[PDB]
RNA sequence: UAAAUCGAGAG
C-alpha cells in the first residue's frame, strides 16, 4: 500500500511575511535521537522504517528559535518510499516549503483479508 | 516441562491419565498413539489437540490395570524408537542394493 | 549530491535559503536520492 | 459481542473470553451464526467490556 | 501380542529409482501413521539453510526491498545443514551471529550502460551491463574461522540461475545477508523439500474375464504401463499397477461397470520425495527417521 | 511483477525457468505445454507459475528516474 | 479442439519490453473513453470552431 | 482537536 503525505511549512504565511520556519536542523540545542530518520537537510531517508511517533523532517522555527520536529501520525509502520521537493513557480529564490513523502506499508495478507 | 501430567483428568492409582507435551502436533501424537494402542494392557488411547493455533498436544491413556499409565506411555515411546530404528535399517541396508 | 531533478534526471545539490530548481533546466522538482545507509529486513 | 444492527435481543449476547496468541479477529464459534445472523465474507461486530 | 521384531519381520523398503533430486521408493508393511508422520517430518522438521536477515546498504531498483529480501530468503543454498549449529534467538543481536552459525553472503551489482551495443537492437543483454542480478552474484563471503571447512564446499546456491532482480543503469543493489539454520514449519523457506508425498499403492482387481476387443478397449481406460494381454485368449491382466493414476475413466463405461474393482493397498506407500538442492532424497528421509527417534527418545527422557 | 524464485503449491524452484521458457518458446518454434514439460513442469501447480506469468517489471523499468530519457 | 484462445506471449512480453512507437495498440481502449475525449474535443473544434 | 455538505465503499 502507497501512501503520499504533504508535509508542508508555507501554511502559516501569506502576503509576502519572511519564512519563519527553515527545513533542516537549527543551530539550538536539540537531542540527537532525532538523526535516526532525518537527514541534515530535515528530511526522511529514503527507504527507512518509520514507526509511529518518530520524526519525519525537522524544521528550525524562527518564531521561537527552537528545533521542531514532525511526526508520522499513522498505526501501521512504513518505509519511506520516495520524497518530493517541490518548488514554487515564483520570480523569488523562495525556499524550498512543500514535500510530498510516498510511503509503502507492507500489507501480507493476515487471517481475515477478504479475497 | 516438555510433557506433563495433567492431574485434573487421571486417575488416583495412575491407571488412567492424560498427558499435555509442548510444541507437537498430528505428527508425533497418532504415531505414539498407533503404537501405544498395540500394547495389549492399555484399554482407551487418544490423542487431541486443544486449539490448532495452540502447540498443545493431550494423550489420553487409560490401562486395564496392573501396569501405571506413565509406564505404558513409556513403553510407547520405547516401541516408537524401535521401530524407527528398524525402518532406518531397512532403508539403509536396502539403499545400497539398488 | 543528495537530490535528483525529476526532468532531466541530472544530479544537484541545493544550498541553504537557495532556491528550489534545477540548475542545468527549468524545473523546480527535486526528488531526494538515496544514500548509503544500513537498512535491516527479513524475508517473511 | 453485538452485531449491528440488532434486530432483536438474542444478536446481543454475553460470551466468555478467551485469550487466543496469533490474529487480529475476534474468533466465535458456528452455533451463533443465525443467532447473529452472521456471515465470515468481512461482517464486522463490537465487544463490549 | 505385536511386537518389533514381527514389524520388522513383515516389513520391508523397495526403492524404484534413485537420484540426487528425486527419489522414489516403497515403504510396505507399514501403518498409515507412521507414513504420515516421515511424510510430515520431511517437510516440515529437517533443518535447512535460507536467508533470515537481509541488511540492506543502498537498493535504488524498481523492487522494494522487503520483496527483494523475501526472494532472497526464498533462494535455496547448496550447503549441508550439519556444518553449522543453531542460533540463540534470546542473546543480543551483537553477539548472536558467530562462525559456527551464521553465513554471510553479499550481493553488490550495479547497473551501468555499455556503449557498445549494437544499434536497432532491444536485447537488454547487449544494452546494459550488470543488467540482471542473478543467484550466482550472491558471492559468498566466509568469516571467522571458516575459510578453512568451507574451501571445499563453496557456498553457491543450488540453482545459481535464479533470476532476482532487474537493474537499470544507474540503479543499485548493495546488501549482505546473514543465512542461518531453521526447520520449514517455521517458514517454508527453510524447508528442504520440493515436495515429499507418498500414495497407497492402487489395487485393480479383474473381477470377470473381459476377453476379447472388450479388452483392448479395457487396455485403453489406463495408463500404457499396467494392462496387458495374455497370448492365447485375448484376456487383460495387471502388469503393474505403479504407473496407474487413479482416473477411474473404466467406470465412466457401462460395458465394463461390473467387470473391475479398483482400491488402494492397505499399507503399501510409493514416496516420491524432490530435494530442494542442499542434501539428497535419501538424506532428507534418512534426517526425517532419525528426528522421530530423537524426538521420542528426548521426550521419554521427559521427568513427567 | 517479477518471476517467483518458487511455485507457491508445492515449492519447486521455478525462479530460473522464466528466460529459458522464453527462449524454448521463440528460439525453438514449441507450443507453451511442450516447453513446460521440456522444463521439467508436469504438475499443473508448478506450470502455471510459469505459463501465465506477464513479466511485469519490464514495463516498471522504463520508467527510470536516474537515466535521462 | 475449437474453443482455443491463447497466452499471447511473445507478442505481449516484446511489447512489454519495446512500447509501439506507431499507434497505440489496443484500439478498443481508447473508445472506450469516446465520450469524453470526442466531447472535449467538440467545444472547440468541429465545425464553426 | 472541530463541525457540516458532496462522493466512494463494507456488511
Ligand atoms: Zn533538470
Ligand atoms: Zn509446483
Amino acid at each position: 500500500m502507497y501512501k503520499t503525505e504533504k508535509v508542508d511549512l508555507a501554511l502559516n504565511r501569506n502576503r509576502g511575511d519572511p519564512i519563519t520556519q527553515h527545513f533542516g536542523f537549527g543551530n539550538d540545542e536539540w537531542p540527537k535521537e532525532w538523526l535516526e530518520k532525518l537527514d541534515e537537510d530535515g528530511l526522511p531517508y529514503i527507504g527507512t522504517y518509520v514507526e509511529e511517533g518518530d520524526p519525519i523532517c525537522a524544521y528550525f522555527d524562527d518564531t521561537l528559535n527552537k528545533t521542531k520536529i514532525k511526526t508520522y501520525h499513522s498505526s501501521e509502520p512504513a518505509y519511506i518510499e520516495e520524497v518530493n521537493l517541490i518548488g514554487d513557480e515564483s520570480n523569488k529564490f523562495q525556499e524550498l516549503q512543500t514535500v510530498s513523502i510516498k510511503y509503502r506499508i507492507r500489507r501480507t495478507p493476515q487471517i481475515g483479508d477478504k479475497f | 516441562e516438555k510433557i506433563k501430567l495433567l492431574t485434573q483428568a487421571t486417575s488416583e492409582d495412575g491407571t488412567s491419565a492424560s498427558f499435555q507435551i509442548v510444541e507437537e502436533d498430528h505428527t508425533l501424537g497418532n504415531a505414539l498413539r498407533y503404537v501405544i494402542m498395540k500394547n495389549p494392557d492399555v484399554e482407551f488411547c487418544g490423542y487431541s489437540i486443544p486449539h490448532p493455533s495452540e502447540n498443545l498436544l493431550n494423550i489420553r491413556i487409560q490401562t486395564y490395570g496392573e501396569t501405571t499409565a506413565v509406564d505404558a506411555l513409556q513403553k510407547g515411546l520405547k516401541d516408537l524408537m524401535d521401530l524407527c530404528d528398524v525402518v532406518e535399517s531397512k532403508f539403509t541396508e536396502k539403499i545400497k542394493s539398488m | 549530491l543528495k537530490y535528483i531533478c525529476a526532468e532531466c534526471s541530472s544530479k544537484l545539490s541545493l544550498s541553504r535559503t537557495d532556491a528550489v530548481r534545477c540548475k542545468d533546466c527549468g524545473h523546480r522538482i527535486l526528488l531526494k536520492a538515496r544514500t548509503k545507509r544500513l537498512v535491516q529486513f527479513e524475508a517473511r | 459481542m453485538n452485531r449491528q444492527p440488532t434486530l432483536h435481543k438474542a444478536s446481543m449476547m454475553g460470551h466468555k473470553v478467551r485469550v487466543l496468541p496469533n490474529e487480529k479477529t475476534l474468533r466465535l464459534h458456528y452455533a451463533n451464526t443465525g443467532a447473529y445472523n452472521a456471515d465470515f465474507d468481512g461482517d464486522e461486530m463490537n465487544m463490549h467490556f | 501380542e505385536w511386537n518389533v521384531e514381527k514389524f520388522k519381520k513383515d516389513f520391508e523398503v523397495n526403492i524404484s529409482s534413485l537420484d540426487a533430486r528425486e527419489a522414489n521408493f516403497d515403504l510396505i508393511n507399514i501403518d498409515t501413521s507412521i507414513a504420515n508422520a516421515f511424510r510430515r517430518i520431511m517437510i516440515s522438521e529437517v533443518p535447512s539453510v535460507a536467508a533470515e536477515y537481509v541488511y540492506f546498504f543502498n537498493n535504488t531498483s524498481v523492487i522494494q526491498d522487503e520483496v527483494l529480501a523475501h526472494r532472497i530468503g526464498l533462494v535455496p543454498l547448496k550447503v549441508d545443514p550439519d556444518m553449522l549449529t543453531w542460533v540463540d534467538s534470546n542473546l543480543p543481536d551483537d553477539e548472536k551471529f558467530t562462525d559456527e552459525n551464521t553465513i554471510v553472503l553479499s550481493l553488490n551489482v550495479k547497473c551501468t550502460r555499455n556503449p557498445d551495443a549494437p544499434k536497432g537492437s532491444t536485447d537488454p543483454k547487449e544494452l546494459y551491463n550488470n543488467a540482471h542480478v542473478y543467484a550466482r552474484d550472491l558471492k559468498f563471503e566466509p568469516q571467522g574461522r571458516q575459510s578453512t571447512t568451507f574451501a571445499d564446499c563453496p557456498v553457491v546456491p543450488a540453482d545459481p540461475d535464479i533470476l532476482l532482480a532487474k537493474l537499470r543503469p544507474g540503479q543499485e543493489i548493495s546488501l549482505k545477508a546473514h543465512c542461518i539454520l531453521g526447520i520449514g514449519g517455521d517458514h517454508a523457506k527453510f524447508s528442504p523439500v520440493s515436495t515429499a508425498s507418498y500414495r497407497l499403492l492402487p489395487q485393480i482387481n479383474i473381477l470377470q474375464p473381459i476377453k476379447g476387443e472388450s479388452a483392448r478397449r479395457f487396455q485403453k481406460c489406463f495408463p500404457p504401463g499396467v494392462i496387458g494381454i495374455d497370448e492365447g485368449s485375448d484376456e487383460a491382466y495387471v502388469k503393474d499397477a505403479r504407473k496407474d493414476t487413479v482416473s477411474r475413466e473404466v467406470l465412466r463405461y457401462e460395458e465394463f461397470a461390473d467387470k473391475v474393482k479398483l482400491g488402494r493397498v492397505r499399507n503399501h506407500f510409493i514416496f516420491n520425495v524432490e530435494s530442494a538442492g542442499a542434501m539428497t532424497p535419501e538424506e532428507i528421509f534418512f534426517k526425517s527417521v532419525r528426528i522421530l527417534k530423537n524426538k521420542a527418545e528426548y521426550l521419554k527422557n521427559c521427568p513427567i | 511483477m517479477i518471476v517467483p524464485v518458487r511455485c507457491f503449491s508445492c515449492g519447486k524452484v521455478v525462479g530460473d525457468k522464466w528466460e529459458s521458457y522464453l527462449n524454448l518458446l521463440q528460439e525453438d518454434e514449441l507450443d507453451e505445454g511442450t516447453a513446460l514439460s521440456r522444463l521439467g513442469l508436469k504438475r499443473y501447480c508448478c506450470r502455471r507459475m510459469i505459463l501465465t506469468h506477464v513479466d511485469l517489471i519490464e514495463k516498471f523499468l522504463r520508467y527510470n528516474p536516474l537515466e535521462k530519457r | 479442439q475449437a474453443r482455443t484462445a491463447d497466452f499471447r506471449t511473445l507478442e505481449r512480453e516484446s511489447r512489454f519490453i519495446n512500447p509501439p512507437k506507431d499507434k497505440s495498440a489496443f484500439p478498443l481502449l481508447q473508445e472506450a473513453v469516446q465520450p469524453h475525449i470526442g466531447s472535449f474535443n467538440a467545444l472547440t473544434e468541429g465545425p464553426d470552431g
